[PDB]
C-alpha cells in the first residue's frame, strides 16, 4: 500500500486539476456569450431606429 | 476618583461578560475547524461540553483518550492527562500555530 | 509513477541526515498542516524521505523543511533537463568525477616535486 | 504504520483534494456569471447611444 | 480551501491565547479594586444566566 497509497494521492490531484480547469473554461465560454448575446441585442435596436427614421 | 470608579467598576463587569461570549465563540470555532482538518469527512460531529467536577481532569482526559485515541492515530497516539502550561518548551501547549504534542483527537481544555 | 516528469502533482523529494531527524519533521507536520502527507523512507548509506503533497501547500512545507536542516525541495538538482531528470543528472555525474580526479593529480604531481624544495 | 490509519488518512486525503476543486471551482464560475452580464450591457450600452 | 485551511487554524490558535489572556486581566483587574474576593465573576450571571448554566 505504499506505491498503492501514492498512486490514490495521484489520481485524486490530477481529478483535482480537471475539476478547475473546467471552471476556467465555462468563463472562457461565458465571455464569448457575452459578446454573441450583446451582438444580437444591439442590431434589433438598429433596426427600430431605422423605421421610425424611414417613417420621418 | 469617585465618579471614574463607578464607571470603572461598571465598565470591567461590562466587559467582562463580552469578552467570555467572544473567547467561547473563537473554542467552538477552533475546535470544529480542526476537526474537519484532523477526522476529514463527515461534516457533521457529534459535539459535546463535559463539566468535569474539580480535580479529576486527569483522570477525566485519559479514559477519553484511550476509547476514542484510535480513531485519529493508530500509532500517533500515546496516553496524556492533565494541562500544563509553559515557556519552558512549546511542547504540550495543544495549538495548530506553534509545535506542541500531538493529541489522539480533538480535545481541548478549558480551565476556570 | 504516472508524474515522473509531472507537474500537476507535488512530490517532494529530500535528503535528511537520519530517520531520527525525519520524525521530528512528522511532528510538525501532524501539528501543523494536518495528515496530507504520505510518510515513506529508504535507508541510503543519509535517508531518503518523501512527503506527497498537493500543488499549492508547498510553501507551508517549505517553512517546516528549512527550520529542521532538510533538503526537501521540490526538485531536486539544478540538473533536470532530459526527460527523465535522471538521465542529464547521470552525465553530469560523470563529469564531475573525472575532473575532480584531473584536480587531485595535478595537486599530487606538484606535492611529491616540491616538498623536498620547501 | 497501522493498515486502518493509513486507509483513513487516504479517504480524508482525496477528499480534501476533490473539496478544493469544488469549492476553487465555484468561485470562478460564480464570477462568471457576474461577468457574462456585466460585458454583454457595456457593449450594448456604448453602442445603442451612438445609433441615437 | 486545502491552503486556506491552514491559515484558517494559525490564527484560530493566536485569536484564543488572546482572548484568554486578555479575560485573565480583566479579572484580575476586579481583584484588585475588591469587586472580586471570595468568589465573582467566574460563576456570576452572563446576561442573566450563570456561567455553568451558559455553556449549556
Amino acid at each position: 500500500s505504499q506505491k498503492n497509497g501514492i498512486a490514490t494521492l495521484l489520481q485524486a490531484e490530477k481529478e483535482a486539476h480537471e475539476i478547475v480547469s473546467k471552471a476556467r473554461k465555462y468563463r472562457q465560454d461565458k465571455l464569448k456569450q457575452a459578446k454573441t448575446d450583446a451582438a444580437k441585442e444591439i442590431d434589433s435596436y438598429k433596426i427600430q431606429k431605422d423605421k421610425e427614421l424611414k417613417e420621418f | 476618583e469617585q465618579s471614574l470608579r463607578v464607571q470603572l467598576v461598571r465598565l470591567a463587569k461590562t466587559a467582562y461578560v463580552d469578552v467570555f461570549i467572544n473567547w467561547f465563540h473563537i473554542k467552538a470555532l477552533r475546535v470544529y475547524v480542526e476537526s474537519v482538518l484532523r477526522y476529514g469527512l463527515p461534516p457533521h460531529f457529534n459535539i459535546k461540553i463535559i463539566a468535569v467536577p474539580p480535580k479529576n481532569l486527569s483522570k477525566c482526559k485519559s479514559e477519553l483518550i484511550d476509547a476514542f485515541g484510535f480513531l485519529g492515530g493508530n500509532a500517533f497516539m500515546k496516553d496524556k492527562k492533565g494541562k500544563i502550561n509553559k515557556q519552558d518548551t512549546s511542547l504540550h501547549q495543544y495549538a495548530s500555530l506553534v509545535d506542541t504534542e500531538y493529541e489522539p483527537f480533538v480535545m481541548y481544555i478549558i480551565n476556570l | 509513477i504516472a508524474a515522473a516528469i509531472g507537474a500537476s502533482v507535488n512530490y517532494v523529494t529530500g535528503v535528511i541526515a537520519r530517520d531520527k531527524v525525519a520524525t521530528l519533521e512528522q511532528i510538525l507536520w501532524r501539528v501543523l498542516r494536518g495528515n496530507l502527507f504520505f510518510k515513506t523512507v529508504e535507508i541510503e548509506q543519509n535517508a531518503f524521505i518523501v512527503f506527497s503533497h498537493g500543488d499549492l501547500i508547498i510553501k507551508r512545507i517549505r517553512k517546516i523543511a528549512e527550520s529542521l536542516d532538510a533538503n526537501l525541495y521540490d526538485v531536486d538538482s539544478s540538473n533536470e533537463g532530459r526527460s527523465q531528470q535522471l538521465a542529464k543528472v547521470n552525465k553530469n555525474l560523470s563529469d564531475l568525477y573525472t575532473v575532480l580526479k584531473t584536480t587531485s593529480t595535478t595537486l599530487e604531481s606538484e606535492l611529491y616535486a616540491i616538498a623536498k624544495e620547501l | 504504520l497501522t493498515p486502518n490509519q493509513v486507509n483513513d488518512e487516504l479517504n480524508k486525503m482525496q477528499a480534501f483534494i476533490r473539496k478544493e476543486a469544488e469549492e476553487k471551482a465555484k468561485e470562478i464560475q460564480l464570477k462568471a456569471d457576474q461577468e457574462y452580464e456585466i460585458e454583454k450591457t457595456n457593449i450594448v450600452r456604448n453602442e445603442t447611444n451612438n445609433i441615437d | 480551501s486545502l491552503d486556506t485551511l491552514i491559515v484558517e487554524s494559525e490564527e484560530l490558535s493566536k485569536v484564543d491565547n488572546q482572548i484568554g489572556a486578555s479575560i485573565g486581566k480583566i479579572i484580575e483587574i476586579l481583584q484588585g479594586l475588591n469587586e472580586t474576593s471570595t468568589n465573582a465573576y467566574r460563576t456570576l450571571p452572563i446576561n442573566n444566566m450563570p456561567v455553568p448554566e451558559y455553556l449549556e
